[PDB]
RNA sequence: GAUGGGGAAGCUCCGUUUCAAAGGCCUGAUUUUAUGCAGGCCACCAUCGAAAGGGAAUCCGGUUAAGAUUCCGGAACCUGG
RNA sequence: GCUUGUGACGGCCCGUGAAAAUCCACAGGAAGGAAUAGUUUUCAUGCCAGGUCGUACUGAUAACCGCAGCAGGUCUCCAAG
RNA sequence: UUGACAUUGUGAAGAGACAUAGUUUCUUUACUUAUUCAAUGAAGCGGAGCUGGAAUUCAUUUUCCACGUUCUAGCAUUCAAGGUCCCAUUCGGGGCUGAUCCGGGUU
């Protein structure tokens, strides 16, 4: 027999064999636990004045939340911290570096109810 | 132009959005006599091939 | 025929796309391969000095087939013949009361290139397979020279692989007989006649003939048509 | 002293050139089997001024003898080539006006324009507006041509070195003066940064060889050896005569 | 301005597609089964660089001590699924 | 009328006055597809979703640079009788 | 910049000495693989052959060229239609030819 019958004049390089990793020991020994709960992720509530009268006009519930979290994080742990349903969440960053949470509730919920619930006023 | 039915995108006869109408009535024109002319070139150039 | 029709394509300059061919001819390989091919090439381009090139000279097809065939029923022990070997004197011998003999003297192919070279300077060698590549070349050169002097019958040979084979490794470089059962010590005697014909009779001439010189054939074709017409009115 | 000007601008700061707006590189086709057995056709889709070039190039397209496709080369037009008209490529083309022929393949007295220096280098002889080479003859064995470009030089080269029939175009761009500052201004606007230009004899002496002294004045002679060395070749260099040219020019 | 490279005693300098074996998509193949191979293409060769260049889509009324084309009301529209 | 927008034109040039992402179209016809029922989401209506960072105010005879609440300097839009 | 030496090899003619055998040295002019420059998504290189046909045969071919495209601002892509052979005839699909042979020196 002969050669080989290439086409092309490019040479490419061969498609070779991609062995997927198979350890000999670990990474780390011990996953790391979830870096943000719901317990990190809202961290108290905001209390000034100003805030309060969104919770009483606006059925809104204004939080101090981890920086390191989003509007997706934020959403669901009020969600599950608290027993509510949510309609959309708008955040902000405080001249202090702290993250404030404007959280709407749906209207079957009616803030001012939940909050002294949580506790203040 | 994603946003707006196939129709706002072309007229109806061949090569629509694409060129002019009178640009399709040239390429049709030309395109007959040439693959016409090209039939006379054969039979001429055949005949050449029999008295020569 | 049916409603089926013959369309011909024209392609000839001007017209119809070119179609697949067979561009092996002309495929960029890779920079690696290039370069074993030209280093084959220069090898030859260059005149090359007689004591390597009386390499290039290796045995024949058939010749060598008888060699590799008698070579063969002399391997080296394998590593369970070697197991149950030392289990049969390890067992016996110390106990049944020998000199480490219940081992009979063994004959096996000498091999390993310092070993062989001893052999030769010692005559005590009697049929020597050189190899062709060896690509530190120096390793093997002087082995002819050395054969001859020694008056030790060789032969150059198609395989450092397949001496390897005989032997169990993959290479190996050189192989040699110095020891033979009667059963063969005959057709031995035959094979160092042609091998000895082929190269030990030949090297006092083979060291006269330098090698290479040869054009490739693009320039090859140029004067065996150049000075054919030249002379050739 | 500083160094001067004209070692400064080998650096290309602000001397590299001007070229944004540029078509792209006016080139022929590359020198492939069909151009050099046969011929291959093309069309000029269009002639188009090239910033800070003098003469339009012409784009010509072109089928692609191995794929499906088109592909458009930009050449450099030839005085009378127009939008529409087909442009033939090859040692088997014929002797018209926009083609590009071997100056092997053509008669004595022809006249080509962005011609080779080496088969396929796709070309290089005469590319500025008005200019042109001429065949003055041919010789078979080893097929060399020989032309005269336009500085008057005559040179040889192969046969199979191509160039484009006719003149290029745009030609007597030079004759208009160009009247007042401004338009000089323009003019380099696009091409590199070398214009307005201070006279050394205006300099001081840290400047220039020229600079310096209580009148403006040369000095010593201006004219510099080829010898010289970098910060000294300023003026007229390697130069073999001076004076104004008396008596006709013209290579004999 | 990285990279195969080439300089440089070296800190580093040159090159940016350059003398490199430079890469990923559409689905077919699966009905052990989950993605191995069976076609063909594509050879485009990093990346950073514009809050005045290019660019998917929101508006009017109301509201605050201090925010608003961002909140409230109402009414739209774009992109992906 | 004024400002701005836009059109069809005209003058000028040895000046002829960016790029890329991105979107659509056409040529092509691989393929797939109905009558006992198929093909169709570039037609209408319907469903879910849209993260991250900036967003206050000054912008100057006092929030900027000139040691300063300095007669200096510092890019721009709107523009009534 | 200019010379020498090293990178540096291969033929041929011509001069140079043991003093009109060829080891060696220079001068010319050849070679191509070192080195050097250009090109291209290393595509059609070199050598033969087919057919043509100018050519005139001094036995019969001794040769030399050509060996798919030029009124037109169309169209040219699915390993190619055709022909032919297979699979076991399903729909699909494969080989060969269409596109001659040889050498893997990309030019
Ligand atoms: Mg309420
Ligand atoms: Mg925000
Ligand atoms: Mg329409
Ligand atoms: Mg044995
Ligand atoms: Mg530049
Ligand atoms: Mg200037
Ligand atoms: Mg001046
Ligand atoms: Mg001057
Ligand atoms: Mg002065
Ligand atoms: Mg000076
Ligand atoms: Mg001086
Ligand atoms: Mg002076
Ligand atoms: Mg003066
Ligand atoms: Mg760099
Ligand atoms: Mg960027
Ligand atoms: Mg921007
Ligand atoms: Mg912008
Ligand atoms: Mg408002
Ligand atoms: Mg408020
Ligand atoms: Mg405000
Ligand atoms: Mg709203
Ligand atoms: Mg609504
Ligand atoms: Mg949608
Ligand atoms: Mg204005
Ligand atoms: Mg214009
Ligand atoms: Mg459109
Ligand atoms: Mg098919
Ligand atoms: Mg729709
Ligand atoms: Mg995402
Ligand atoms: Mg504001
Ligand atoms: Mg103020
Ligand atoms: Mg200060
Ligand atoms: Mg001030
Ligand atoms: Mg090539």
């Amino acid at each position: 027999k002969a050669l080989k019958v290439r086409t092309s004049a490019t040479f490419r390089l061969p498609k070779t064999l991609k062995l997927a990793r198979a350890p000999k020991y670990a990474s780390k020994a011990v996953p790391h636990y979830n870096r943000l709960d719901s317990y990190k992720v809202i961290e108290q509530p905001i209390t000034s004045e100003t805030a309060m009268k969104k919770v009483e006009d606006g059925n809104i519930l204004v939080f101090q939340v981890s920086m390191k979290a989003n509007k997706y994080q934020i959403k669901k742990a009020v969600k599950e911290l608290y027993e509510v349903d949510v309609l959309k969440v708008n955040t902000l960053v405080r001249p202090n570096g702290t993250k404030k949470a404007y959280v709407r509730l749906t209207a079957d919920y009616d803030a001012l109810d939940i909050a002294n619930r949580i506790g203040y006023i | 132009y994603a946003t707006v039915s196939k129709t706002h995108k072309t007229v109806s006869r061949a090569y629509g959005g694409s060129r002019c109408a009178n640009c399709v009535k040239e390429r049709i024109i030309r395109a007959f006599l040439i693959e016409e002319q090209k039939i006379v070139k054969k039979v001429v150039k055949e005949q050449t091939e029999a008295a020569k | 025929n049916p409603l089926t029709h013959s369309t011909p394509k024209n392609f000839g300059i001007g017209q119809a796309v070119q179609p697949k061919r067979n561009l092996s001819r002309y495929v960029k390989w890779p920079e690696y391969v290039r370069v074993q091919r030209q280093k084959k090439i220069l090898s030859i381009r260059l005149k090359v000095p007689p004591t390597i090139a009386q390499f290039q000279y290796t045995l024949d097809r058939n010749t060598a087939a008888e060699t590799f065939k008698l070579f063969n029923k002399y391997r080296p022990e394998t590593a369970a013949e070697k197991k149950e070997r030392l289990t049969k004197e390890a067992a016996a011998v110390a106990e049944a009361k020998s000199k480490q003999d219940a081992s009979p003297k063994p004959y096996a192919v000498k091999y390993g290139l310092n070993h062989v070279v001893a052999l030769i300077e010692n005559k005590k060698a009697k049929l020597v397979l050189i190899a062709n590549d060896v690509d530190p070349i120096e390793l093997v050169v002087f082995l002819p020279a050395l054969c001859k002097k020694m008056g030790v019958p060789y032969a150059i040979v198609k395989g450092k692989a397949r001496l390897g084979t005989l032997v169990n490794q993959k290479t190996s470089a050189v192989a040699a007989l110095t020891e033979v059962r009667a059963e063969d010590e005959a057709a031995l005697a035959k094979l160092v006649s042609t091998i000895d014909a082929n190269f030990a009779d030949k090297y006092d001439e083979v060291k006269k003939h330098w090698g290479g010189g040869i054009l490739g054939n693009k320039a090859q074709a140029k004067m065996d048509k150049r000075a054919k017409n030249s002379d050739s009115a | 002293g500083r160094v001067i000007r004209n070692q400064r601008k080998g650096a290309g700061s602000i001397f590299t050139s001007h070229t944004r707006l540029r078509q792209g590189a006016a080139k022929l086709r590359t020198l492939d089997y069909a151009e050099r057995h046969g011929y291959i056709r093309g069309i000029v889709k269009q002639i188009v001024h090239d910033s800070g070039r003098g003469a339009p190039l012409a784009k010509v397209v072109f089928r692609d003898p191995y794929k499906y496709r088109l592909r458009e080369e930009i050449f450099i037009a030839n005085e009378g080539v127009h939008t529409g008209q087909f442009i033939y490529a090859g040692k088997k083309a014929s002797l018209n006006v926009g083609n590009v022929l071997p100056l092997g393949s053509v008669p004595e007295g022809t006249i080509v324009s962005n011609v080779e220096e080496k088969p396929g280098d796709r070309g290089a002889l005469a590319r500025a507006s008005g200019n042109y080479v001429i065949i003055i003859g041919h010789n078979p064995d080893e097929n060399k041509t020989r032309v005269r470009l336009p500085s008057g030089a005559k040179k040889v080269i192969s046969s199979d070195a191509r160039g484009v029939i006719g003149v290029i175009a745009g030609g007597g761009r030079v004759d208009k003066p160009l009247l007042k500052a401004g338009r000089a201004f323009h003019k380099y606007r696009l091409k590199r940064n070398s214009w307005p230009k201070t006279r050394g004899v205006a300099m001081n002496p840290v400047d220039h060889p020229h600079g310096g002294g209580n009148h403006q004045h040369i000095g010593k002679a201006s004219t510099i050896s080829r010898g010289a060395v970098s910060g000294q070749k300023a003026g007229l260099i390697a130069a073999r005569r001076t004076g104004l040219l008396r008596g006709s020019q013209k290579t004999q």
